[PDB]
């Protein structure tokens, strides 16, 4: 039972998309005004805004709001307070509501930088909501914020100081930031407030949960000789555990697991949550969208132009022709249109599978189809967040056209580890028991999961039991994404650690039978482990289609037989030794949890006692000496299930999993495939 | 804290006390009890454990508690407290606080859990067992030969 | 009606799982200690192994994960009060 | 085994949104005419 | 098979904006205001803001939509509305079309009125409508195993 | 429909009610309970059955 | 407690929306104290009032 305090960095982001104004577009820049060369030379200022708010007046002191009808000056005039009125929010009613005299409005300055309003933050500075930065004067801190008057430019045509004032801005300042979001694209170098720059665009980063493990892997040193755990009775001074570097513990507790229960339930004790992967995110099936219809907008208030008209009582004709006049029963000017309504359109549907096809798919692809940006700075470290946040991935590479109406994986795509990823339901799930915070103080229960004295009933008597853990914070962590976590300082600090056990109220004389009963010699305990294998590991140079491997001469009774699969050396550290510190990836690691997606990238394999003695035996196989997994296209006679295997690589895995294949296959029954079986993980293509 | 378990607030003794009287799982180390004596009024079926972080009000400096009246989020595209027509002006965000990144701010910790469906059970046992459709400490001989009152 | 010319390809996909082969003489699973496992061939006398791999090429340096199968047991025996001694069996490949 | 008549009232509604002119912008009125005084007469 | 309708749930209008942001616009020019000495108040045009700014007043340009229902109709159209019996349906104008009333040419140039099915087909009752009882459920593009099959 | 927006108070026709809005009413459904709990009497003295 | 009262009452959406309590697998505490199946979306309910 641990205590602690963990931090996760900078570079966390529990979410997709971004937070702030995610509905402006994502071009659109806010009220600003920047400096333009004079055209020495008093370099003049320009201005972007509007004003929506709708008011009364205008003199000197600001725009009026209000009316205090008993005033002791009679009706004495409410100016609006220049600290937070006017509100930025605040609007008109009606579509029409045709214009008012007057108007005010909000203004940044030209002193701080222009961002687009899709991801803009600055945080409040007094109780009612003002942004407007604060100035120590005296002593105490004032406000800035100074009104900017303007007026029509109609100037330019007649009249004078007839001049009248038409539209206050207040204008002020903040101390915007962006937290989550960056820039797309950027048209300058230098960053002095352009024109141009008021259409420069953002977009969100790509979302990244970071938590603990299944089971809490790696939370405990097992299989280490330097660092060893201990259970001895306490006056022995002899020890009662003993540990190789091949005994594989995590990987069997996973699969013991697996074998007496169900896993696609959690469970919050022991964060028992397998990390599973959409199946469509994986393999696509694309059939296009149904979109026989078409969509349209339409104009706010119905119809969009007009056509004054003029009503025409029928003051017919006198005898012969027709004559016409005109009605003051009506108005005089009137609105009419005529024709189907102005409207636009778009095509809904595939936009919907577009968004989701570029956004679950595309951005995980391999690095080496990418180009760095444009005016953005980027990391030359090619494993920290920043990398992956910023490099461009063309969208034209996936959408609606690829591989239409067909199921199928893409080949790049297919030795991307696919557990690391967004959309894995274990890693979100774990990563919100914690919270959605950066600072975090937990409190946890990890297990025991060495099987020698997992199960073992023990005795009465006083006995010493001590144990190991890591600090590292790689290990005892995991991301979504894969990037390093010591570059960008994420630390964990344990304060308290007690521990818990539980007894059975035994009735005395019962217990004290049992137990003279149990300490007899012929009755002692027997304890299997689940795997109950060896590991070995070799090492593959890269753009390489053959391994050999050869074991010397000795005995061997007992055997059970083979088990094999392949890894990546970057997602898999070093065995034995307390840390590792060549190692600089934050994934899922395949070795400690079981999830490999290598298996298909077999051709076949062959066996052989003292080099001259073949190992099926006396001709058995199709093929004379080998299991041919997997044949190529020119394997006219011998691919099976529609797909790419061989019959007899069928035939042997059916048998060795279920007993099938001497009598025709078919589906097993439920309750005897489970989640790491076979038949359950085979897709053809 | 100190006794809180299952990364909530609950106490290990009732946590004991539910396991046992319903599937008698607890005294062997706990796991998830099987399919068909978990149907759906029960007890792990309906148990969900929350929790979140705040922004706190004494550390963060340059905290301001801020009304509903004056807050803007999506100004100018969307409305001013109420479901009608797109109100105002573009302007950056007043108030959801960051709580990741470069620029988070000092937070808490609030843990809580729903138990909803379901009834908190007590057995009347010696040892919070079901050991028989007639419990074992109602056949104790004092409790079935003299009167007792109850509070 | 216009449709160009083409070929197919096919390939399959097996997440999650391991490679199996047991060492029976007949591919199958008739208790956990293998007929093949005590036959007099290969539990009296000595024999050495040779394996050879063809796969499929890759771009960044891999692993092959072998897992060699055989029994792992221990024996727990417990005299008196407070004192707990055990020993261990992991046939080939031993201690 | 029983058999009546059941009335749920006049608060009863078992769809959300509406059936009548769902596409039309909220906003928009239809075809209509009214009145105003005019002050110049 | 059975038609579940329960309206759509629409309680906010979904607007579209212009690309930029802000409406139309309006030359402006920047005043001052030298003090109205003795009298009311001047105003002039002060020289440090360049005189021509662009300037929205009210709200801004927007435009409305309806999402959800309109989601629905579509899904509603291609996947109930084709499928009727062939007797309620005219020819196209002007465009040919194969007599054979068999053929694949047929079975698509028709065309049928969206009108007949709509946003209101029979709302809030669990149904199935007549004509489509008696036309078999299994010839139609939503089905799995078939979907499945002609993938493999 | 209910009217979720009415900037005047006399519902007579103006150039202002070219405005007014909607909004549809919220869902509710009604029914008989669950194997109709409720529909026979029980567990009271008022108006215990007879077999 | 009749329909109209709770069909007029109207509320701000700004007290919910899509920047709230983000990242983080939450109730609203103002909703756990409110019972959970006088709630429209109900399946069992839903079914029922079809029927
Ligand atoms: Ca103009
Ligand atoms: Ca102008």
């Amino acid at each position: 039972d641990i205590r602690g305090v963990l931090d996760r960095g900078p570079t966390f982001k529990p979410y997709s998309g971004t937070a702030y104004n995610a509905l402006a577009p994502k071009g659109a820049p806010n009220s600003c005004e920047w400096d333009e060369d004079d055209t020495r030379n008093g370099k003049k200022t320009h201005v972007y805004a509007q004003a929506p708010f709708a008011g009364e007046a205008i003199n000197k002191n600001g725009l009026q709001i209000g009316t205090n009808g008993a005033a002791t000056e009679g009706n004495k005039e409410i100016y609006a307070d220049k600290t937070y009125q006017p509100e930025p929010q605040i609007g008109e009613s009606q579509w029409n509501e045709a214009e008012s005299s007057v108007a005010g409005g909000r203004v940044l300055k030209k002193t701080t930088p222009m961002k687009p309003c899709y991801g803009s933050y600055a945080r409040p500075t007094n109780s009612n909501g003002g942004q407007g930065v604060m100035v120590e004067q005296n002593g105490k801190l004032e406000s800035q914020v100074e009104m900017q008057f303007f007026s029509t430019s109609v100037n330019a045509m007649n009249e004078a100081n007839a001049i009248q004032p038409k539209l206050l801005l207040y204008s002020e300042d903040v101390n915007m930031e962006t937290p989550d979001t960056h820039l797309s694209y950027k048209p300058g170098k230098s960053d002095d407030n352009s024109k141009a720059m008021l259409g420069q665009q953002s977009m969100p980063n790509r979302p990244n949960y970071i938590a603990f493990r299944d089971n809490f892997i790696g939370l405990m040193y097992y299989n280490s000789t330097g660092n060893m755990g201990v259970l001895a009775g306490q006056a022995s001074q002899l020890n009662a555990v003993v540990d190789l570097q091949d005994r594989n513990t995590e990987l069997s507790y996973q699969l013991l697991l697996d074998s007496i229960g169900d896993r696609t339930r959690y469970f919050s004790m022991w964060n028992q949550a397998v990390d599973s992967y959409d199946p469509d995110v994986r393999i696509i099936e694309n059939h296009g969208t149904e979109d026989e219809l078409p969509n349209y907008c339409f104009p706010l208030g119905g119809i969009g132009v007009t056509d004054t008209y003029q009503a025409i009582k029928a003051t017919n004709g006198n005898g012969g022709a027709t004559t016409w006049a005109q009605d003051n029963t009506f108005a005089e000017r009137n609105e009419i249109g005529v024709g189907n309504n102005f409207a636009m359109e778009i095509n809904l549907n595939a936009n919907l599978w577009r968004n989701f096809l570029y956004s679950n798919i595309a951005l995980y692809l391999p690095d080496k189809l990418k180009y760095n940006p444009t005016n953005v700075e980027i990391s030359d470290n090619p494993n920290t967040y920043d990398y992956m946040n910023k490099r461009v991935v063309a969208p034209g590479l996936v959408d609606c056209y690829i591989n239409l109406g067909a199921r199928w994986s893409l080949d790049y795509m297919d030795n991307v580890n696919p557990f690391n990823h967004h959309r894995n339901a274990g890693l979100r799930y774990r990563s919100m028991l914690l919270g959605n915070g950066r600072y975090v103080p937990f409190h946890i229960q990890v297990p025991q999961k060495f099987f020698a004295i997992k199960n073992l009933l023990l005795l009465p008597g006083s006995y010493t039991y001590e144990w190991n853990f890591r600090k590292d914070v790689n290990m005892v962590l995991q991301s979504s994404l894969g990037n390093d976590l010591r570059v960008d300082g994420a630390s964990i600090k344990f304060d308290s650690i007690c521990l818990y056990a539980t007894f059975f109220p035994m009735a005395h004389n019962t217990a004290s039978t049992l137990e003279a009963m149990l300490r007899n010699d012929t009755n002692d305990q027997s304890f299997n482990d689940y795997l109950s294998a060896a590991n070995m590991l070799y090492p593959i140079p890269a753009n390489a289609t053959n391994v050999p491997i050869s074991i010397p001469s000795r005995n061997w009774a007992a055997f059970r037989g083979w088990a094999f699969t392949r890894l990546k050396t970057k997602e898999t550290p070093s065995l034995g030794s307390g840390y590792d510190p060549y190692y600089t990836y934050s994934g899922s690691i395949p070795y400690l949890d079981g999830t490999f997606y290598l298996n298909h990238t077999f051709k076949k394999v062959a066996i052989t006692f003292d080099s001259s003695v073949s190992w099926p035996g006396n001709d058995r196989l199709l093929t004379p000496n080998e299991f041919e997994i997997k044949r190529s296209v020119d394997g006219e006679g011998y691919n099976v299930a529609q797909c790419n295997m061989t019959k007899d690589w069928f035939l042997v895995q059916m048998l060795a999993n279920y007993n099938i294949g001497y009598q025709g296959f078919y589906i097993p029954e439920s309750y005897k495939d489970r989640m790491y079986s076979f038949f359950r993980n085979f897709q053809p293509m | 804290e100190g006794y809180n378990v299952a990364q909530c607030n609950m106490t290990k003794d009732w946590f004991l006390v539910q396991m046992l009287a319903n599937y008698n799982i607890g005294y062997q180390g706990f796991y998830i009890p099987e399919s068909y004596k978990d149907r759906m009024y029960s007890f792990f079926r309906n148990f969900q454990p929350m929790s979140r972080q705040v922004v706190d009000d004494t550390k963060y400096k340059d905290y301001q508690q801020v009304g509903i009246i004056h807050q803007h989020n999506n100004s100018g595209f969307v409305g001013y407290l109420a479901p009608t027509m797109r109100e105002g002006q573009a302007y950056p965000a007043n108030v959801p606080y960051p709580l990741i990144g470069k620029t988070a701010v000092d937070s808490i910790t609030q843990k809580k859990f729903l138990c909803d469906r379901t009834l908190w059970r007590i057995p009347f046992s010696s040892n919070f067992m079901s050991m028989g459709a007639l419990t074992d400490l109602g056949q104790n001989l004092l409790y079935a030969n003299s009167a007792h009152a109850l509070d | 009606k216009t449709a160009v010319d083409s070929i197919t390809q096919k390939k399959f996909l097996c997440d999650r799982t391991l490679w199996r082969i047991p060492f029976s003489s007949n591919f199958m699973s008739m208790g956990a200690l293998t007929d093949l496992g005590q036959n007099l061939l290969y539990a009296n006398s000595a024999h050495a192994l040779d394996m050879t791999f063809e796969v499929d090429p890759m771009d960044e340096p891999t692993l092959l994960y072998v897992l060699f199968e055989v029994f792992d047991v221990v024996r727990v025996h417990q005299p008196h009060r407070g004192v707990i001694e055990t020993v261990y069996l992991r046939t080939p490949f031993s201690a | 085994d029983i058999r009546g008549v059941l009335d749920r009232g006049p608060t009863f509604k078992p769809y959300s949104g509406t059936a009548y002119n769902a596409l039309a912008p909220k906003g928009a009125p239809n075809s209509c005419e009214w009145d105003e005084d005019d002050t110049q007469v």
